[PDB]
């Protein structure tokens, strides 16, 4: 299957449009309620990823146990990108670093997705490399947790496929050998801090819920409890 | 199983 | 500076090789010496590293407590590349999955630790990589916290000429330009593991040391307090 | 100040 096509499939597997309907438990309900959304669109983006149907139902649960909230960030950053200081989370739910108040700790969390905003924009990040960015995630996530991959080689290959997507977009951007083999570098070496927002993201969301404060849902609290931690 | 194991598994 | 000139600095300022000299105390106090040890040497790698001693004080410390965990790791996942099952940590302090018992939650950070080194076989991966890896580690760090980088980008910098010399390591190691653009990203997405092995390291050296079962050495936890956890 | 303020002021 040759890149250009892939770049088309990427698009076309794009999630719908999502709309919405403050203290700290209202705060969290509204982001709460977001994500569980969200997460169940996420299940029907990844099978229409190519050669994920064709992996076990194991392994599909897999990939998306243990990126869901990095898939999660890079898409509330990409809806970000254009809006400074603000937080695009629905299209008609739009946060600022200020608001994050009123939950402990949510604060933090906010300005590192902004600073990963910001970014974004002084890269000029282009639509095709985020569909790329965003599969990415969900396949170089399961290389440890934990839990073995049954065919480990063939998430490589969809892996390996998706590389070649976006390096493919980037021979066609207008851009040079030198700083052609260097875009991929800065775009990847963004991946580790979303990585890291995760863990931050996950402990944070298990501390609350913990303390009582989180509404029940059961896809959200599947995928927290997908993590198992203490 | 799960809620993920049915929204895998249907269409 | 060239290229190749760059592969035979980051060699030169390798630090050098160091010795050593159980239970849960046992084994924490010989690990967390055999940190505090390599802490001290990983300020002269740093310091050699070609525009790191321009950068202000303010960001030479930044960058080594951003990223000294995933720097002591990705140095301690290399000395094992080429023994399984165990971690070299030193030459005579060999390790292996079984033994991490004697503390609690260990045997959990030694399987990523080892299933990253297996992964570097596979990857048949070579030392000029893996010092550009390590040297992107440094860097790629403090971009985000928190606090912010005075010359941020006199960072990328520095960051982009590790970028080029490990494309040019790359382009003659005998790979076609197929491979060898892709090479150049399964190496990047390693660092997203390595950087949420940091987050688990942290953490589990945060709860010991509050459990009162550390020893006082004053950079290991001037580097641990450099993160401000809770 | 800390150690790494003296270890990078150091020679
Ligand atoms: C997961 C949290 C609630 C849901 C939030 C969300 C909700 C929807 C979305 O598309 C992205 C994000 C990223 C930040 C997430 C938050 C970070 C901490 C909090 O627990
Ligand atoms: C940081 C820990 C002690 C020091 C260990 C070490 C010590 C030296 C080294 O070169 C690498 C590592 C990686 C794993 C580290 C451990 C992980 C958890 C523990 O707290």
């Amino acid at each position: 299957m040759p890149p250009e096509q892939v770049l088309i499939l990427l698009q076309g597997a794009e999630p719908p449009i999502l709309c919405s309907r403050y203290t700290e438990v209202t705060m969290m309900t509204l982001l709460t309620s977001m994500a569980d959304k969200e997460l169940v669109h996420m299940i029907a983006w990844a099978k229409k990823l190519p050669g994920f149907l064709q992996l076990s139902l194991h392994d599909q649960v897999l990939l998306l146990e243990s990126s869901w909230l990095e898939v999660l960030m890079i898409g509330l950053i990409w809806r970000s990108i254009h809006c400074p200081g603000k937080l695009i989370f629905a299209q008609d739910l739009i946060l600022d670093r200020n608001e994050g108040d009123c939950v402990e700790g949510m604060t933090e969390i906010f300005d590192m997705l902004l600073a990963t905003a910001s970014r974004f924009r002084l890269l000029k990040l282009k639509p095709e490399e985020f569909l790329c960015l965003k599969a990415i995630i969900l396949l170089n996530s399961g290389a440890f947790s934990m839990e073995p991959l049954h065919d480990s080689t063939a998430v490589q290959n969809m892996l390996d496929t998706i590389t070649d997507a976006l390096i493919h977009h980037i021979s066609q951007s207008g851009y040079s050998a030198q700083q052609q083999a260097r875009r991929q570098a800065q775009l990847l070496l963004l991946l580790s801090h979303i990585r890291h927002m995760s863990n931050k993201g996950m402990e944070h969301l298990y501390s609350m819920k913990c303390k009582n404060k989180v509404p029940l849902y059961d896809l959200l609290l599947e995928m927290l409890d997908a993590h198992h931690l203490h | 199983h799960k809620i993920l194991h049915r929204l895998l598994q249907d269409s």
